[PDB]
């Protein structure tokens, strides 16, 4: 085990004006051609998704992608009220692999039901990793990778209620968020989620959370309050900040046979004055562009918080963007050959 | 607060000529935050300049705005008939966002004299409560003109109301009317009634009068 | 996170203030 | 997109009026709103305004303690309540918000100017604080180039519409503004000049029209005196 300079490993094209390509060129580098994956024989490696510096390396690194390409018109840190430029951009995250340098290789937990902290049996070793889309969001984890056998619950400390719980799903549920054209508030948008698919997943999640809380009861309520970014589903859709009210997604009403089934349309809005996930402060952007704005994402995860005799109430949480990267780098670890 | 003294109160110019208005601030302003408005007496005001230099949406290019710190200026390359109005400036950096006093871009034309007529009360009116003497000043430039009513050489004070027309569109002159309010028991007991006009277009004070009946 | 303000807010609703990363949470 | 005001309201001393300002499209989310007034024959007077970047709402010392600006939940309609009215508050109340809101994105204009620029203005909510009630006007003739006119006296509220000989005499016609009196009512005079040689062949009539009190007076002005 060790902790080294894990360099950004790209897959970008040196001629696209898309902002995730014009940043990988500068920080990331080309990928390893034929990546190694030899199955380590009779090996027991201990992992900790909450300590793997790959999370720190990425968080520190993803910040640079937003500073370079998502400059807000006005930043409002403590005291100073800085101004700069607001060029509208082409925005669509591209995957980032994290190769290791010579002397160190990445151990990859190939277990199906490993929860995040403990031993992995089927341990392999690789140079790069599978692609990671740098999607910043709250409550729901988008455009990731799915679980392989069952839904897995990942929490650094379940008893510590203030810790966010990560739910990794075994089947995806697409979410199609759209700001329509003249078809009229240009700041108004909506997201469509399959109610039949979603409630079946929530039911599966509801059944899974029983096994971790002594087979008791489950309740999904809406967040208490505070910043919109955590009380609503927030994400960037092609340079536009979306905030979507997820009251209809976490509706205990629809986890028997009633009026579920139908399409779940969430009222969303496009904020210009948003809170910064870089650090403490607020920023301000420009109003949206002409035409259609579309984002067909894939809910591959859910970020939940607990209030903490019987019932156990949960809330859509998130906020700590470090945990977004922990939903994709849990199966990786850096050691050393020398 | 920040007092915003504009200058002058009335800017007398003819169309085609250049107009230059000045908005001075008592204290310094965040130069990026000063706006100019225009109100044509009849409708609502509207934006012409924001940020001391940035034109509003759709304003003709003849409207130049500039300045910094405490010394600001609204410049007009050439006047047109749709620009003779009142103009205001506004600091909105540090609240309270105070306004200026105003500047009327007037049509210069030339100097003219008041066509003055007086009206005795109506026979239909005296049958009722009051008598009302009226003094008409017609087609005169410039704006300032004063009237003092007199009855039997008495300098009447606190018994009149005045009003002026907006600049005549065709002839660019004004019209004024003062009105002396009298109860009939104070109108029948005197006799001589005269309004006194004092204007610069007149070489000396002018008077029209009548005797009761 | 701005915790002071976070706590200041969530007592308007009658709740305590929690930093959730760079953002404010109420319980 | 334009802002829709409340109607012209006649209030009584010691009451409280609340003006509306509804926006057709969009919201007031980013740059907010600002309230302004203009007293009869006066300049503009800043009341208050919302500044949504700092999440603050402020007023002036002349109006603080009795003026409150509110909005909806989504900031599509904003209000202004003025507790304790007075004749000094008889004015026209305006409403201004930013045009960079909605519209779209201009290549084009500056969006790092976070303060409300106030380029979309309201219709105007004329507010009259009086203790008087709807009274019909009296039309007395101002009998005599020559000058003649009608005298519209003692009415409430404004406006009245005077027009001579059924909209056929507009050459040299002067319609003067109203003047609020000591009694609390209004009055104005409409006058016109003519050729002196016409005071003997052409009849001049003025039609005064007050619609609050359904009044219509077509007075006939004639010369001759002693
Ligand atoms: C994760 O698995 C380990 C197995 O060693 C177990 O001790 C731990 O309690 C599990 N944690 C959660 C949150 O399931
Ligand atoms: C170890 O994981 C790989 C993943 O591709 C799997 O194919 C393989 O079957 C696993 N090993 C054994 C002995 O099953
Ligand atoms: C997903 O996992 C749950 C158990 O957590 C299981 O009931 C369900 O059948 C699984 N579905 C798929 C498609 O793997
Ligand atoms: C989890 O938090 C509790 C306090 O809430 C603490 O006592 C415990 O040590 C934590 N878990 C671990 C593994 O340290
Ligand atoms: C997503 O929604 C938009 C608008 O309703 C539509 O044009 C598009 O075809 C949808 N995409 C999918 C994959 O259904
Ligand atoms: C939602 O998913 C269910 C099952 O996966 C499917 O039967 C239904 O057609 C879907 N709804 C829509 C609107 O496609
Ligand atoms: C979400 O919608 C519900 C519907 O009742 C509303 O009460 C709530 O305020 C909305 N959430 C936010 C953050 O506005
Ligand atoms: C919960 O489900 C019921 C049943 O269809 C629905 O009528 C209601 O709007 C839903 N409420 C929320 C907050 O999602
Ligand atoms: C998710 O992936 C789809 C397909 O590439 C893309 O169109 C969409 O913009 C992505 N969504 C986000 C939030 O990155």
């Amino acid at each position: 085990d060790a902790d080294t300079t894990l360099f950004c490993a790209s897959d970008a094209k040196a001629h696209e004006t898309e902002v995730h390509n014009v940043w990988a060129t500068h920080a990331c580098v080309p990928t390893d051609p034929n990546p190694q994956e030899i199955h380590l024989e009779n090996v027991t490696e201990n992992f900790n998704m909450w300590k793997n510096n790959m999370v720190e390396q990425m968080q520190e690194d993803v910040i640079s992608l937003w500073d370079q390409s998502l400059q807000p018109c006005v930043k409002l840190t403590g005291g100073s009220v800085i101004k700069q430029a607001c060029p509208k951009i082409s925005f669509d995250p591209i995957p980032i692999h994290y190769c290791t340098p010579a002397g160190y290789v990445i151990l990859k937990c190939n277990d199906k039901n490993f929860n995040g902290t403990g031993p992995c049996k089927n341990v392999s070793s690789v140079q790069c990793t599978h692609g990671i889309k740098p999607v910043v969001s709250t409550q729901l984890l988008l455009n990731g990778s799915l679980a392989e056998e069952e839904i897995i619950i990942r929490s650094e400390n379940l008893t510590n209620n203030a810790k966010t719980i990560i739910v990794h799903l075994n089947k995806s549920v697409e979410i199609n968020c759209t700001r329509p054209s003249n078809g009229g508030d240009i700041r108004k948008a909506y997201c469509e989620i399959n109610g039949t698919k979603w409630n079946k997943v929530l039911k599966q999640v509801t059944e899974k959370l029983k096994e971790h809380f002594n087979n008791k009861t489950i309740i999904f309520q809406p967040p208490s309050g505070g910043d919109l970014e955590i009380t609503m589903h927030s994400f960037n859709c092609r340079g536009e900040f979306f905030y979507c009210n997820t009251t209809q997604l976490f509706n205990n009403t629809c986890i028997t046979m009633k009026g579920c089934n139908g399409t779940i349309t969430l009222p969303c809005k496009i904020k210009q004055i948003i809170n910064m996930w870089q650090g403490t402060g607020q920023a301000m952007y420009a109003p949206p562009i002409d035409g259609k704005i579309n984002c067909v994402s894939n809910i591959t995860g859910i970020l939940l918080t607990r209030d903490g005799t019987s019932n156990e109430t949960f809330r859509p949480g998130g906020g700590n963007i470090k945990d977004n990267w922990r939903s994709e780098l849990y199966k990786y670890k850096v050691v050393q050959i020398e | 607060e920040i007092v915003m003294m504009q200058s002058p109160g009335t800017l007398s110019l003819s169309p085609g000529e250049r107009a230059t208005l000045s908005c001075r601030a008592s204290q310094s302003v965040s130069s990026s935050y000063l706006a100019w408005y225009q109100q044509k007496p009849g409708q609502a005001p509207r934006l012409l300049i924001y940020g001391a230099s940035s034109r509003a949406t759709g304003i003709p290019d003849r409207f130049s705005g500039s300045g910094s710190g405490t010394d600001f200026t609204l410049t007009i390359s050439r006047l047109e008939p749709e620009d003779f109005a009142v103009y205001y400036c506004q600091q909105y950096g540090s609240s309270p966002e105070t306004f200026g006093q105003g500047t009327k871009v007037e049509i210069k034309r030339t100097v003219a004299a008041p066509s003055v007529f007086i009206f005795p009360p109506s026979d239909e009116q005296l049958k009722s409560g009051t008598a009302s003497v009226v003094c008409l000043l017609n087609n005169f430039y410039p704006r300032e003109a004063k009237v003092q009513w007199k009855v039997d050489n008495a300098l009447q004070s606190g018994n009149s109301q005045e009003s002026v027309t907006e600049q005549d569109s065709k002839d660019s002159t004004y019209s004024l009317s003062s009105t002396l309010t009298l109860s009939k028991a104070d109108y029948e007991k005197h006799k001589v009634y005269a309004c006194e006009v004092t204007h610069q277009g007149l070489s000396s004070p002018v008077t029209k009068s009548f005797n009761r009946g | 996170x701005n915790l002071h303000f976070c706590q200041l807010r969530c007592k308007s609703l009658g709740l305590l203030g929690r930093c959730a990363x760079t953002y404010c949470a109420c319980v | 997109v334009q802002l829709v005001q409340s109607g012209a309201e006649v209030k009584k001393p010691g009451s409280s009026v609340k003006v509306s300002c509804r926006a057709s499209r969009g919201t007031f989310s980013s740059y907010g709103i600002t309230w302004v007034r203009q007293a009869p024959g006066q300049g503009l007077e800043w009341m208050g305004g919302i500044i949504p970047i700092f999440d603050v709402t402020n007023y002036a010392q002349n109006f603080q303690g009795r003026v409150a600006i509110t909005t909806d939940a989504e900031m599509s309609t904003a209000y202004m309540e003025l507790r304790s009215l007075k004749s000094e508050d008889s004015a026209v109340y305006y409403c201004a918000s930013d045009s960079r809101d909605f519209s779209y994105y201009e290549p084009g204009t500056s969006y790092s100017h976070y303060y409300n620029i106030m380029d979309v203005w309201g219709q105007g909510t004329t507010v009259t604080v009086s203790s008087a009630s709807t009274k019909g006007p009296s039309v007395f003739p101002l009998a005599p180039t020559a000058a003649l006119g009608c005298l519209v006296k003692d009415y409430f509220p404004e406006p009245v519409t005077v027009s001579w000989n059924s909209g056929a005499l507009t050459s040299g016609v002067h319609t003067f503004p109203a003047v609020l009196q000591s009694s609390g009512l209004y009055s104005l005079s409409s006058v016109v000049t003519v050729p002196s040689s016409s005071l003997g062949t052409q009849t001049y009539i003025c039609n005064v029209n007050h619609k609050p009190s359904n009044t219509k007076v077509d007075k006939r002005v004639e010369p001759k005196s002693c």
